[PDB]
């Protein structure tokens, strides 16, 4: 897998609430690529999260 | 330990992302 396990702190933190999954699948995308920046062929899922935490200041 | 490591670069690369795309 290659997977983050998520209770790290604060990390956790964004990996939790309504776009949690989106964190996962976010940084999960960009940890299996390790091309050269953040989520580079993963861009779509990045965006998610923005899109998903834009509704949600401190809400989770 | 302190809290989030690479947290800024969470936030931040998000921020980025979020301007560039």
């Amino acid at each position: 897998n290659g997977n983050i396990n998520w209770n790290s702190p604060c990390l956790g933190g964004m990996a939790s609430g309504p776009c949690g999954e989106q964190f996962k699948s976010a940084f999960s995308c960009f940890h299996y690529s390790t091309e050269e920046i953040k989520g580079s062929d993963c861009v779509d899922q990045f965006r998610a999260m923005q899109e998903c935490m834009q509704k949600y200041p401190d809400l989770y | 330990e302190h809290c989030g490591h690479l947290i800024e670069a969470h936030k931040e690369s998000m921020r980025a992302l979020g301007f560039k795309i």
